[PDB]
């Protein structure tokens, strides 16, 4: 009775993944995209710092 | 009868979420992102190489401070070192030397590291006696640990391949939370930012998404064509990228429940080993067996630019908390820190 | 341009590498072997006679130090982790000569030494082992010639055509694995015969990897 | 636990010698730099030698290079010190002292219990010899030196110590900021260039004592004066 | 023709050398990644093609006086610097190459005694004994070293013995011994006996990979032996046939011209040799390009 019993956890799993709220992702692309505009400036491999603030010069 | 009547009820769940997540696949992130200007070539330059592990080097932390890094190689050395001066800090000899993941912990007080042994060894490095000392091996892991997160001083997230994930309390050296419910080997696992969820993938193609406190998966996220090598949070914690062996990253969203984006190339048919993400989010740092690290464009999928600078397979690398370099770790033994220059 | 501490920073690191290359030194001179091998074959047999996840035992011999790994408690997939011992001086890979009118417990099917052949296949033709020497052992060759009596190799491999003896028996199973070897000039494979009560499978092994020993050193030396 | 012990001290004649002995236990003795720090009787304290781990770098002071030597016996976990040509100068309470380096690490943490010997450069400055104080009350001491003593590397090398009365010094404050281990958390470490502070809230029956002030920027190590607090 | 003949083939030799020298130079240098070499055989096969590098970059100062004029026009300053850095080039790459041979038998014929003492700071320290012993065996040379008058107004740098009617035998004999003789003997004896203990008692001789084990390191063991025979035997035999020879004829001082050449050949040749009889190497140094 292995099989039965594993079959019973694994559709009770699905149950509850299927409840979730799901958002439109056009929203959560827009804040995947939003982020990185918001952080772009701190980001020093994507804007490198000038070499007097570089610590690895 | 029953079992064939569960078995059939499994597969209209899966049909009802496919449904559920196609509902709301709206728009593609590749339609999103298509705007906004490319970041251009990414080029970065080896500003320091760090010397001394033998053999080859399978895992690499970062500390908290974004100077000091510990690496593990499998000549039986775990190397804590400073990267601002190439110094080494400590070296410390493992027991066992098929290690295969190390942590460092995010207050510079601990290392973890394990392998092939099934053990994670928890290493003291504030010792009124001056040397670094084993002060937990935590064992209860039935395959080899994969890899290992702190989440404090007391409390660490192994992966292993027995098929589960383990949250450790590391003051009485038992596993207070077991994470199961994958059918394969699990790989590699990353922690959100604020430490109460963390993603896992496994060889059965699948990432999971975990509660620490509840201890259940939240979220499965499918795509993959072969084993997940490779996991890496967003830096908001809203999304995860993937590495697989069908030489393939993906990046899956949490709250949309399915993947936005996938970063691959035709030259590209190796598999990939290890992913990162810039501290803003823009690049996907990926590390691949043909020796070369790619940097990705997170948003709009192109190749940014690539870290050739490795005799051997990528097996590692990591961004630091600030952001200011990048190391890769490989198995010619060597450590690379990389950034770029105005 | 360096400050009273970043000096001795800078000495402490130099005294570890002085220990890293102490270490590696001696971690060159001891000879690493992958123990491989299926179940009920006599690997256990052969550690008892050189004394959680992976079991490591260490052994003198001659003034030569070797260090066996045994991965036979590693129930996770394989090709996850067989690339860590890509370097290992040799392989030894152990089969079961009894085992060829055998079937398996959970197949049913499957032959036992035709399961024996497909994982030396797998794992000789390995990329990680393209120029890695295996140290093939052949155990229970009492068991075997004593069921060969009965039991005739024709149900094992039915292509056999030889006398139902120990002495052309055997040697047929011999050169079935090593016409397995698909690469026969990176690598060549060491064949013995062990037994329950044998006593030089530890002299096999430190001749079968002074030959590996002597292949390493020639083409570093730009001889090979 | 750790543990510094030293021997070999007592009355020598001016001109003679006398082997000093440090034994260490409880700590990982070839893993630290060790020095000799002296103390003259109602005097403060002054450098003497360093000899660093693996022994290949050792530094004298001027007033006693060539006559004193120092070296380690790893095994057997030991610190010498030679003494030749001893004089009337050289009568002192000499102390053994463990530091390591690395980054982030804490020099001159562990300090020994000291031997008696009685025979028959920055300047570190600290002008006010005594306070008065009551406990309960916040205290702030002043340190000043001739150079700067912050690095290029971003460091600041200044150390505070605190010697009770009858106590050997114990760390305070490594590096003019950093709060040494087992220290309470009321003492704090602030200062630029040349200029330090340090700041005892909340004082107490046990702060009463000896503060010196050492730099760490370059050799020889020099100690300011002292400042005593006192009831 | 001969006036253009000679210099064609010491250039061919020289512009091929250095090449053949270079990448020897450079392939091991990238293969330390910029670094001092972790392997005995790495360092040996570094400073070999270092000795061979310097008597080759010697050449164009050592040719003007033998095809162009026979004039030497450096004085007599450089001419005892130039013969003495000229001798020690080819005692140090003789001396390199014969403790390059016995490296090679340490490492065969006794595999697991020889592991206490193969470590690169030893081998650090021999190579560094071999350059004592090549200053201390040119002393003769630089302590000998003058301008010869010849006849007429023209002068060349040249060995002027004090008492050449009885120092020209012992001279050409000790170079002959100390360069030629004795480390060829112990070279050869050296890979004939690692040609016969190169195989053990367990190692299945039938298979190819032992067959072409034996072929391979056969002839490789071969040409280095072969090479450096051939390129300075006829200097030797020459040189040695000059002592009952007092006056040379046209036919052996082109004789000697050549045999020269095939001297500053050995150097050239050493390179070709690592690059195209090892697999290992040759197979590195395409994945390095």
């Amino acid at each position: 009775t292995a099989s039965i019993a594993q079959a019973r956890k694994l559709v009770e799993q699905l149950k509850m993944e299927a409840n979730i709220d799901r958002i439109k992702v056009s929203k959560a692309a827009a804040d995947l995209m939003a982020y990185c505009e918001a952080h772009a400036k701190e980001d020093p491999l994507l804007t490198p710092v000038p070499a007097s603030e570089n610590p690895f010069r | 009868s029953e079992l064939d009547q569960l078995r059939q009820e499994a597969e209209q769940l899966k049909n009802q979420i496919r449904d559920a997540r196609k509902a709301c696949a709206d728009a593609t992130l590749s339609q999103i992102t298509n705007n906004i200007d490319p970041v251009g070539r990414i080029q970065m330059r080896t500003r320091r190489t760090l010397r001394g592990h033998l053999a080859k080097i399978y895992a690499m932390h970062w500390g908290t401070d974004s100077r000091l890094l510990v690496s593990a190689s499998q000549d039986g050395k775990l190397i804590i070192w400073d990267s601002y001066t190439t110094n080494k800090v400590h070296a410390i000899p493992l027991r066992s030397s098929w290690v295969m993941t190390c942590a460092y912990a995010p207050s510079g007080n601990y290392v973890a590291c394990g392998g092939l042994d099934n053990i994670c060894s928890i290493y003291n490095l504030k010792t009124r006696e001056g040397n670094v000392r084993v002060s937990r091996e935590l064992a209860g892991h039935t395959g080899y640990l994969s890899c290992c997160r702190f989440l404090d001083d007391n409390q660490i997230v192994t992966s292993s391949g027995d098929t589960t994930c383990a949250l450790w309390d590391i003051e009485t050296g038992q596993q207070t939370t077991t994470f199961t419910g994958h059918t394969g080997d699990v790989m590699s696992l990353s922690l959100a930012p604020d430490t109460r969820l963390f993603v896992s993938g496994a060889c059965d193609a699948s990432a999971k998404l975990w509660d620490v406190r509840e201890g259940m998966c939240r979220q499965t996220f499918t795509g993959h064509e072969s084993d997940i090598n490779a996991i890496c949070f967003f830096p908001n914690g809203n999304a995860f990228a993937t590495g697989s062996d069908d030489a393939t990253c993906r990046l899956f969203d949490l709250r949309a429940d399915q993947e936005l984006m996938t970063y691959s190339h035709d030259n590209i048919i190796c598999g990939i080993t290890s992913v990162s993400f810039s501290k803003s989010g823009r690049l996907l740092l990926a590390g691949y067996d043909d020796f070369n690290c790619n940097v990705w464009d997170a948003l709009k999928a192109d190749r940014a630019g690539v870290l050739a600078g490795h005799d051997n397979r990528v097996s590692c690398l990591g961004v630091t908390d600030d952001g200011m370099a990048v190391a890769t770790g490989s198995w010619d033994s060597f450590l690379k820190i990389w950034n770029g220059s105005s | 341009t360096l400050s009273a501490e970043d000096k001795a920073a800078v000495e402490r690191s130099k005294m570890i590498d002085r220990n890293l290359r102490e270490d590696g030194e001696k971690a060159a001179r001891e000879v690493k072997l992958l123990l491989l091998g299926a179940g009920e074959s006599g690997k256990n047999t052969i550690v008892k006679q050189m004394k959680t996840g992976i079991v490591e035992t260490h052994f003198t011999f001659k003034d030569l130090h070797f260090k066996m790994f045994d991965v036979g408690a590693q129930r996770s997939e394989r090709k996850k982790w067989i690339h860590c011992f890509e370097g290992v001086t040799a392989i030894i890979f152990c089969v079961a000569l009894s085992d060829y009118d055998l079937v398996l417990a959970e197949d049913e099917e499957m032959n036992r030494m035709h399961a024996s052949m497909k994982l030396f296949d797998s794992i000789c033709n390995n990329k990680w082992f393209t120029d890695t020497s295996i140290i093939l052992f052949l155990n229970k060759k009492d068991l075997f010639e004593e069921k060969i009596k009965k039991s005739p190799l024709t149900i094992c491999y039915p292509e056999y055509a030889g006398s139902n003896t120990y002495e052309e028996a055997a040697a047929y199973i011999q050169c079935q694995f090593e016409d397995l070897n698909k690469r026969k000039d990176t690598k060549e494979i060491y064949t013995h015969f062990t037994c329950s009560t044998d006593t030089k499978n530890v002299q096999f092994v430190f001749d079968a990897v002074t030959d590996v020993i002597i292949k390493n050193n020639l083409k570093d030396c730009g001889l090979f | 636990d750790v543990q510094l012990v030293e021997s070999g001290g007592g009355l020598v004649q001016p001109g003679g010698s006398r082997k000093l002995s440090c034994s260490a236990s409880g700590f990982a003795f070839s893993s630290f730099g060790m020095h000799w720090v002296r103390q003259a009787p109602e005097k403060g304290l002054e450098w003497v030698a360093y000899i660093s781990s693996g022994s290949g770098t050792i530094y004298y002071a001027d007033t006693v290079k060539g006559r004193f030597t120092i070296s380690r016996d790893d095994p057997k976990n030991t610190l010498f010190l030679q003494m030749t040509s001893l004089r009337s100068e050289d009568t002192a309470m000499y102390y053994c002292v463990r530091s390591i380096y690395y980054y982030g690490s804490s020099p001159f943490d562990f300090w020994g219990q000291g031997t008696t010997l009685t025979v028959s450069d920055i300047v570190m400055t600290q002008a006010t010899s005594s306070v008065p104080v009551t406990p309960g009350e916040s205290v702030s001491i002043s340190c000043r030196s001739s150079k700067s003593l912050l690095h290029s590397n971003g460091n600041t090398y200044l150390y505070w110590f605190l010697q009770r009365p009858g106590q050997s010094p114990q760390l305070l404050i490594y590096r003019m900021s950093n709060l040494a281990s087992g220290v309470p958390d009321r003492f704090s470490g602030s200062g630029s260039g040349t200029a330090f502070t340090l700041t005892i809230s909340r004082l107490e029956a046990e702060d009463v004592g000896v503060y010196y002030c050492m730099q760490h920027l370059e050799y020889p190590l020099t100690f300011g004066a002292g400042t005593k607090l006192e009831l | 023709y001969i006036n253009i003949i000679m210099p064609s083939v010491f250039g061919t030799i020289c512009l091929l050398g250095i090449i053949g020298n270079s990448t020897v130079i450079f392939a091991v240098v990238k293969k330390s990644k910029l670094h001092w070499c972790n392997n005995v055989p790495d360092i040996f096969i570094i400073n070999l093609s270092v000795v061979d590098l310097l008597f080759l970059l010697g050449m164009p100062f050592m040719i003007h006086q033998l095809m162009g004029n026979g004039v030497w026009h450096f004085g007599e300053t450089m001419c005892t610097l130039i013969t003495a850095m000229d001798a020690n080039s080819q005692f140090t790459s003789t001396y390199i190459l014969t403790a390059m041979a016995i490296d090679r038998y340490l490492a065969t014929v006794h595999p697991i005694s020889s592991t206490k003492f193969r470590k690169p700071s030893v081998a650090t320290l021999v190579i560094c004994l071999l350059w004592a012993l090549s200053f201390i065996s040119i002393t003769p040379v630089w302590l000998y070293a003058r301008l010869i008058p010849f006849p007429g107004g023209a002068v060349g740098c040249g060995i002027r013995l004090p008492n050449p009617d009885t120092d020209l035998y012992w001279f050409t004999l000790y170079q002959f011994f100390l360069a030629f003789a004795l480390p060829f003997v112990v070279i050869t004896a050296a890979y004939v006996r690692i040609l016969q203990r190169m195989t053990s008692s367990v190692a299945p001789a039938s298979q190819r990979s032992i067959r072409l084990r034996t072929k391979r390191v056969t002839r490789t063991a071969i040409a280095i032996c072969l090479v450096f025979f051939v390129c300075w035997a006829p200097y030797y035999v020459l040189q040695l046939t000059q002592l009952s020879i007092s006056r040379p004829t046209l036919t052996f001082v082109y004789l000697y011209n050549a045999a020269i050449s095939l001297g500053y050949a050995n150097s050239c040749l050493n390179p070709f040799v690592y690059i195209v009889l090892c697999e290992t190497f040759r197979k590195r140094l395409v994945l390095s390009v």
